């Protein structure tokens, strides 16, 4: 989540501010400037996870293509669901497969 | 045999189907007759020679 | 989408549209392009609101409605088509959905003989639909 | 598909411990390789940190810029090749 | 109601090639050329 | 480094074609029309992006 | 549309397009800036529909830099009329009604012709950057030219 | 014999996919998890002919 300016609307950069020794996040385009709530200004997620728990939606138990299962929702106990392998398209990525429950929608393994 | 369809090698399989019948393992042989979906299989490793 | 695939089915769209529900990525396109390929199959009554699930929405009275020509109070192919027991797919639209290889396959069975051959099993989804 | 074919001293080809020690000398291995994921932090003061995390850490190892570059290595591939911090 | 048979299946087909024939996608094609798409041009 | 580049503009004062020559210094981001003919010499701000028809253009309509 | 730095190599990553009868490649928020958005935050509003994921920020971060110093509608039009080169002399007073028609016209035809529709261009050309993205997070195979 | 044979390769390739899916397959050296499966898979089909 990144944050631009309430009224100048540009995206603001981190600064510093170095006489009072404090982090703010400056604009560019005016003299907006404000405080800001988290030391962290970047990172770079080299052996990333992210994206495959990305895809999910609420009518995925519509679509007739897809799989059935037996295995049994935590929540609603349920003996209905779809199931798919990761929507992730490296070329490392596991074979292991998620199942959503049709009725609270979540997401386990068979792990 | 790839997945030239969406997650699935033809419209008569459920996706993420990576049993035999489903990637082109053809069960039959000539002499007992191929079924409708090996039968397709076998023309494309047919043409690619 | 049943809104629309409905009248598809009845003839106030006409039969050679497409409507393509892509549900994983939130799309939905509909195609009047001119040029498309399109082939016709058997629709298989899919709503679990009546007794007809499971089974083709042809039946022998129209059949034997074709062989006469005419209803009972010119009755050809596109007759059929306009009262929801064909439909036309293309490319696109057959990416979403499932197609039964011969009639038989929508009802599952109750053999040995060594001369003739073996059908697929099909273990790997428990229900299809 | 470049490869080269590296035949082993008698002694050392007969030994298969000996041998993994060669492996682990001739393969490439940077940084990048065993790196998780990198940070940048906003840390003002160099003797603290405002990261509850590494508390206890720095704090206990203690006893310029104000921008601090934190990069986390991976512990399964640290372990299997073999490196030490 | 009963099952559509092997039979049956081809008096479904039968019915489409004495409506359509082989080569509409010729003829209709051509048709709709004259009909609209020369007017549509000019 | 500085550009030097020859263009096929006309200058908007002699009217030689061909003879106007442009200098984009992007260090200090600073383009310089110059002509070979009268040497009439035109300064102009350019960016990063510029090229010969940019402050080119920045002439014709310093003139207007 | 085309998406320029390889791995580790081109260092800032980001994407210029292709016009029709223009001559070199323009960055992607200069277009949208002659568009009539030139809202930064309207401008990532309109492509990215998850502010959550910063992956799908980071890539984007390049082409906002790249494109910064050109900071309202009028120099945006300007930039585009330069680079095609036709009529050396088109001058600013024209120069942007000259492009305003290779913007209009030409430029994704199949929308609409007509003129005061540029929210459906702007909105169409977010849906293409973010469809590019995906394909280059890993999220989504490329197209099989085939099917 | 004949349908037996192929009927418990079927079986065999079942339980590759079992234990691939449920992260007990071993890695061939050099590969992937997905090459390592798709390998072994057919392995066992070429050998079942
Ligand atoms: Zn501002
Ligand atoms: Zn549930
Ligand atoms: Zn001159």
């Amino acid at each position: 989540s990144f944050r631009f300016c309430l009224e100048c609307n540009n995206m603001l950069y981190p600064k510093e501010d170095k006489e009072n020794q404090r982090l703010l996040y400056s604009c560019r385009n005016c003299d907006y400037t404000e405080l800001a709530e988290d030391p962290k200004v970047y990172r770079h997620e080299l052996i990333t996870n992210i994206g495959e728990t990305a895809g999910i939606v609420d009518d995925i138990g519509q679509d007739p293509t897809l799989p059935r299962s037996d295995k049994e929702c935590p929540e609603c106990h349920s003996r209905d669901c779809v199931f798919f392998q990761s929507q992730q398209r490296r070329k490392d990525t596991n074979m292991t497969l998620f199942y959503v429950c049709l009725n609270c929608k979540k997401t386990f393994r068979d792990e | 045999i790839a997945f030239g369809f969406a997650d699935r090698s033809l419209p008569h399989f459920t996706k993420d189907d990576f049993s035999p019948e489903s990637k082109g393992f053809v069960e039959n042989s000539y002499l007992r007759g191929l079924t409708p979906q090996e039968f397709f299989f076998h023309a494309m490793a047919g043409r690619e020679g | 989408v049943s809104t629309m695939r409905d009248l598809r089915r009845s003839g106030a769209i006409s039969p050679e549209v497409s409507i393509i529900r892509d549900i994983r990525e939130r799309e939905f396109k509909i195609f009047t392009d001119v040029g498309r390929v399109y082939r016709p199959l058997f629709i298989v009554e899919d709503d679990e609101s009546k007794d007809n699930k499971g089974e083709l929405r042809i039946t022998k009275e129209h059949i034997r409605k074709i062989q006469q020509g005419y209803d009972d109070d010119v009755y050809g192919w596109s007759s059929l088509v306009t009262s929801g027991v064909i439909e036309y797919v293309d490319g696109e639209e057959e990416e979403t959905i499932m197609i039964a290889m011969t009639p038989e396959d929508l009802q599952t069975r109750s053999l040995n003989d060594t001369a003739k051959r073996i059908k697929p099993e099909m273990s790997t989804s428990s229900h299809h639909t | 598909t470049p490869a080269l074919t590296v035949y082993l001293d008698r002694e050392i080809a007969l030994d298969i411990e000996k041998a993994k020690v060669i492996q682990s000398s001739i393969e490439y291995t940077t940084l990048k390789n065993v790196t998780s994921a990198t940070e940048i932090y906003y840390d003002p003061d160099p003797t603290s940190t405002v990261i509850e995390e590494d508390f206890d850490t720095v704090e206990a190892y203690f006893s310029q810029s104000p921008w601090l570059l934190r990069l986390e290595l991976d512990r399964a591939r640290m372990l299997d090749k073999q490196l030490t911090m | 109601d009963d099952t559509i048979t092997t039979e049956d299946c081809w008096t479904v087909i039968s019915a489409f090639f004495e409506e359509k024939g082989l080569v509409s996608q010729q003829l209709d094609s051509f048709d709709e050329f004259m009909e609209t798409s020369i007017q549509d041009l000019v | 480094i500085k550009q030097k580049l020859e263009t096929q503009f006309t200058c908007l004062f002699c009217n030689h074609d061909n003879s106007v020559v442009c200098t984009l210094d992007k260090k200090n981001s600073i383009g310089l029309l110059e002509c070979k003919k009268c040497n009439l010499s035109f300064q102009a701000p350019i960016n990063s992006l510029s090229q010969p028809i940019d402050i080119y253009s920045d002439w014709i309509d310093a003139c207007e | 549309i085309k998406l320029y730095g390889r791995e580790d190599k081109g260092t800032g990553r980001t994407i210029k397009a292709t016009l029709p009868y223009v001559k070199q490649d323009i960055p992607i928020v200069i277009v949208f800036r002659a568009l009539g958005v030139v809202p930064d935050g309207e401008i990532l509003q309109h492509i990215c529909y998850d502010e959550n994921d910063w992956q799908m920020l980071e890539m984007l971060k390049p082409c906002i830099e790249e494109g910064f110093v050109i900071q309202d509608k009028e120099v945006a039009l300007d930039f585009i009329g330069r680079r095609g080169s036709a009529a050396l002399g088109i001058r600013r007073e024209k120069r942007i009604q000259y492009a305003k028609d290779i913007l209009q016209k030409e430029l994704l035809p199949h929308i609409t012709q007509e003129e005061g529709f540029e929210t459906r261009k702007t909105f169409f050309l977010g849906y293409m950057v973010n469809r590019l993205l995906l394909c280059a997070l890993e999220r989504k195979d490329q197209d099989d030219r085939d099917h | 014999e004949i349908t037996h044979a192929i009927s418990s390769a079927k079986e065999q390739v079942q339980e590759i996919i079992y234990k691939a899916q449920h992260n007990e397959l071993e890695l061939k050296p050099g590969m992937t998890l997905r090459e390592s499966f798709e390998g072994e898979v057919s392995r066992t089909l070429n050998d079942a002919r």
